[PDB]
RNA sequence: GUACGUGAAAUUGCUGAAAGGGAAGCAUUGGAAAUCAGUCUUACCUGGGUGAGAUCAGUAGUCUCUCGAGACUAUGCA
RNA sequence: ACCAUCUAGUAGCUGGUUC
RNA sequence: UUGAGAAGCUCAGACGAGUAGGCAGGCGUGGAGGUUUGUGACGAAGCCUUGGGCGUGAGCCUGGGUCGAACAGCCUCUAGUGCAGAUCUUGGUGGAAGUAGC
RNA sequence: GCGAAACCACAGCCUGGGGGGCCAGGCAAAAUCAGC
């Protein structure tokens, strides 16, 4: 009874993983995008400069 | 002013403000408390612009 | 302004304490015309605070409010003993507190 | 050069400096916090007073030993002097200080010392670095009526 | 069961705040000239284990759930079970684009990622 | 059961250790506290009893610049101001805090000459004092160690209390007038069943 | 619907079962009292009925401007001011769903509601404003037959410096 | 920017805010100012109707394993 | 007198001996 | 009823200063084998921080800034492995002071 | 104009009581210089 527990357990959490990464994949949100260390400190030093 | 609230989309928002006779919409953009871009829609298929603040200053400041 | 005032005017008094160690978590409260430790009886429960003023304006206002019950009697003379959510500050030895009627028994 | 104000905008100000100046530091300091906050052109008529004792600076921090006179109560303080060496280099500092906004376009009547600073340097006596801003007195503008 | 502490304020090595060279990390004294070994009233105090915390809430954030070192994207495929009491922190060195696919990732386990705002300025 | 903003506290009649000590739990307290005739303030012990007591004070006095000893104030107010210096902890933030709540004067001011004057019915001489006992008056003792402006308070006073002699009967004579309109209004003598 | 997830936090069977709540015995229906706190302090008002744990009030609507309320019975002054009828009022139309609030509820709000705003003025609805005015009909002619009562309700009460409120008589 | 990779502490100057009646230092409880975090963003759950198909077909085929277990390609989507 | 080398001459002892 | 890391889980009582001393469990640093389908130019280590988090504590995790090539967790092996102090060694910098003084 | 160094737990008011610090008191205003 202990091994059939767990299986049942996780079907419990694996349907609630699609069934809630279907709804989040179907919402509109916004885009995680990277910033770059590279890239801001070279916009601070040209603009000062400008 | 219209603070954007729950659930509604930058592209059902400029068909369902150009209705009430608006011209062009700003959206202030923030992240962890501090404002880093601004994109600004032109209505209603106009030309639209996403340019990022930098260095920004309050009046008081 | 005789039409208002539904509290009695107390004041502060110190801080529970020893002769060397003050324990600022209850304080104690000198309500009006309370003379006894069996006149106390009648304040045991109601839940008094401290309004001041500050200079800063938060909420369309600029004063603040710390509230507390009365938890004992204290002594011989009618001062109580009370207990605030935020302990009192230090420095408002022998300042006015309001003891509102309420919860109200009687 | 990174510089240690946040003025000396582009706008109505202009810089200068002065590295490994071979000068004390405890005096070209209270000079300097004597001259910091006034105008520029004052400043001129004011420190030539000091090249020929018509005006002491005060001494205020490192007062040590420093033997009281009698137009030192101008600004309060009992004990000043007349050093000569730090306010030669200071005259050739600001010389920079007008002709960077001569470069620069500015206009020179409203023209102030709005940041000066002295700090030491690498030891060889105690000698100085030296920068300075002079910058306008950024003026206001009367407010429209009303509305 | 409501988290708690026992205390709040750290504990702090005996003149750490006078002197430069004296860390400020706890360093029980070793005399017995001391007046904190013998525990005179009025100086600091001393970590004991009379200060230890719940055993069951130990080791919880504030909110409740534990944290976890999430260093990769499959670190925290192994939070799918335990959603409601971890925390997927993920680790400080993770790359600004490695860590944009664990939050898109975690959010769909349900998983607290606790710092999932670094680096990834959104729109 | 005051908790005035203020209070004036006449002093004739009073002990002095036992008003300082009253006075002194009650600028703790938060009032605002004013002695007026603190010169007829009274001692236990006879006229050489605290006088020998003070003349002692005064051979005290430091031995290194002796401008820099013990200030040995001779007025009857800064009597009783020492007696209220002691009471409170006027080395901390809120003893020198209290002590400017309070304003210990003699004779009486005219800003508080037309204000009421309670009395502390635990300190009097009257009550606390068995009868024919010794007791010294601080303002006519003072006087014999230097507080040189006797003749002129006794004087000052004088002419007070005539003053307000006239005023009290004109003050009679004003609730005479209502002593009848009291009992003229009738609803009085027929609803005085309601205690009053 | 789904079998259970992780950890049965299951609570144990609570012997917690409170039984009928019994007000004070000064709290009698009809009888006058004092409004201690919220915004109709100091009016005093007149109790209809007990409700389970608070009453069920109205200062005659006429007199002070008091409508129907609830007051928790603790921050209520119980009075011994002479008391009235209440038996031509049917108080048992109020119950513990009448004074619910209207439920929020989130109607749909098509979302575009986001740009224009609309209000309902929670204005009180008919049944309220007529209510109102037949229960004070039917208590109005009984404070009238007592003398100084229909002028002691509009008044408020307000302790004075100079009095102290145990030793005084409620 | 050759006083040159990163550039700690002591230590020095300026600026901002405070505090300072012949001692600060620290510990405890709180006031005032500044500022920071918290998922609260929304999610959840419940019927009918409309469309989509697949693990459905009173259905036809391929391959790898072991009758059927998965992966599929059709065709219908009852 | 000085210079190296054996020498890392000599403690019963003086100071110090690191989460 | 699943709570079998039996080195786990669970129930109940008493107890709690501590010197010389005795015992036990852990924290951290440089290298070594194994391991993480380990992290890293979208920024590794370091450094700074009026930011947040954990542990009784030694300590650790993290946000922001800086910066520019490497680095860490776990199980073992190994030691030139932990500093407040020695009129401690080297380096750097102060008050005395622009005083003593030339 | 050039410019140290010794030294440096932190320090700096008096009286009495168990010393600068403790207890109880006297008191207490910046910033400095010359005798001492």
């Amino acid at each position: 009874g202990r091994q059939i527990h767990r299986c049942k357990q996780r079907l419990t959490r694996l349907t609630q993983y699609l069934l809630k990464a279907r709804r989040l994949a179907l919402k509109h949100q916004p885009a995680l995008i990277p910033i770059k260390p590279k890239q801001a400190h070279r916009e601070a030093s040209r603009e000062r400069k400008a | 002013f219209r603070k954007r609230t729950g659930d509604i989309e930058v592209h059902e928002i400029a068909e369902a403000a150009a209705k009430r006779g608006y011209t062009d919409l700003l959206v202030l953009n923030e992240d962890r408390k501090k404002t880093n871009a601004l994109t600004l829609v032109h209505l209603p298929n106009g030309p639209s612009f996403y340019f990022t603040l930098s260095n920004l200053q309050t009046a008081k400041e | 302004a005789q039409g208002h005032r539904l509290y009695v005017k107390a004041k502060h008094l110190s801080f529970q304490r020893s002769k060397h160690v003050i324990h600022p978590g209850t304080s104690i409260v000198k309500i009006e015309g309370c003379d006894s430790k069996e006149e106390a009886q009648f304040y045991l429960g109601k839940r008094v605070c401290y309004v001041y003023k500050s200079s800063k304006a938060v909420r369309g206002s600029k004063i603040r409010v710390i509230w507390g019950t009365i938890a004992r009697p204290h002594g011989n003379s009618g001062a109580v003993r009370a207990r605030f959510v935020h302990n009192l500050p230090a420095k408002t030895f022998g300042s006015s507190l309001r003891v509102m009627l309420y919860p109200s028994n009687i | 050069v990174r510089y240690s104000a946040s003025p000396a905008l582009e706008t109505k100000c202009a810089k200068a400096r002065g590295a490994y100046l071979r000068t004390h530091f405890k005096n070209s300091r209270e000079v300097a916090f004597t001259i910091n906050g006034m105008s520029l052109k004052k400043a001129f008529i004011f420190l030539d007073n000091v090249k020929e004792h018509k005006q002491a600076v005060p001494f205020r921090r490192f007062n040590g030993g420093v033997g009281r006179t009698a137009q030192g109560k101008e600004f309060g303080v009992t004990q000043a002097r007349w050093p000569v060496k730090s306010v030669k280099f200071f005259y050739d500092l600001l010389k920079n200080a007008e002709a960077n906004a001569e470069a620069k376009g500015l206009d020179m009547d409203k023209l102030i010392i709005k940041h000066v600073q002295v700090n030491a340097a690498p030891k060889q006596s105690s000698p100085s670095h030296i920068e300075i801003i002079v910058a306008e007195e950024e003026e206001a503008v009367p407010k429209a009526n009303d509305t | 069961v409501n988290i708690i502490k026992k205390r709040t304020k750290p504990f702090k090595r005996h003149q750490s705040d006078r002197f430069k060279r004296v860390g400020e990390s706890w360093r029980k004294p070793r005399g017995i000239d001391s007046c904190v070994r013998r525990r005179f009233r009025g100086t600091i105090s001393m970590p004991k284990i009379g200060y230890g915390n719940n055993k069951k809430t130990r080791y919880c954030m504030p909110n409740g759930l534990k944290a976890f070192l999430v260093r990769n994207v499959s670190d925290v495929e192994l939070l799918l079970m335990h959603n409601k009491t971890y925390a997927a922190e993920i680790a400080g060195n993770v790359s600004a684009r490695k860590r944009v696919e664990i939050v898109e990732k975690a959010r769909a386990l349900g998983v607290k990622v606790t710092n999932a705002g670094a680096k990834v300025r959104s729109q | 059961s005051e908790f005035q903003k203020v209070v004036v506290i006449d002093a004739k009649g009073h002990l002095l250790g036992r008003l300082a000590s009253v006075v002194a739990k009650q600028l703790l307290g938060g009032q605002k506290v004013v002695v007026v005739r603190c010169e007829e303030l009274n001692i236990s012990g006879h006229f050489f009893r605290n006088k020998l007591k003070y003349l002692a004070y005064l051979r005290k006095a430091c031995r290194y610049n002796p401008s820099r000893g013990a200030f040995h104030f001779r007025a009857p107010s800064r009597i009783f101001q020492k007696a209220v210096r002691g009471m409170l902890p006027h080395k901390t933030a809120r003893g020198q805090a209290a002590l400017e709540h309070l304003q210990a004067v003699e004779g009486i001011p005219p800003p508080f000459d037309k204000q009421k004057r309670v009395v502390v019915p635990a300190a009097l001489r009257v009550l606390r004092l068995k009868p024919g006992r010794k007791y010294c008056t601080v303002g006519r003792l003072s006087s014999e160690v230097g507080w040189k402006y006797n003749d002129i308070v006794a004087k000052l006073e004088e002419r007070r209390k005539v003053k307000s002699a006239a005023f009290y009967q004109a003050k009679l004579a004003k609730q005479k007038k209502i002593a009848s309109a009291k009992e003229a209004s009738p609803v009085n003598q027929k609803l005085s069943q309601f205690g009053y | 619907k789904y079998y259970p997830a992780y950890r049965e936090n299951v609570p144990k069977k609570a012997r917690k079962a409170v039984r009928p709540t019994k007000l004070r015995a000064s709290l009698a229906p009809g009888t006058v009292c004092i409004l201690l706190a919220g915004r109709f302090r100091g009016k005093r008002v007149v109790v209809l009925s007990q409700l389970e744990d608070t009453l069920v009030v109205t200062g005659p609507y006429k007199v002070n401007g008091v409508p129907i309320r609830r007051v928790n019975h603790r921050y209520v002054i119980a009075t011994s001011a002479p008391k009235i009828d209440v038996s031509g009022v049917s108080v048992e139309k109020f119950t513990k769903a009448y004074f619910a609030k209207q439920k929020r509820s989130g109607p749909v709000k098509k979302d575009e509601a986001f740009f224009a705003e609309n209000a309902p003025k929670n204005a009180l609805p008919a049944e309220r404003i007529a209510d109102q005015k037949a229960v004070d009909a039917k208590l109005l002619p009984a404070i009238k037959a007592i003398p100084n009562m229909k002028e002691y309700l509009a008044a408020s009460f307000a302790l004075s410096n100079g009095d102290r409120p145990h030793l005084m008589k409620f």
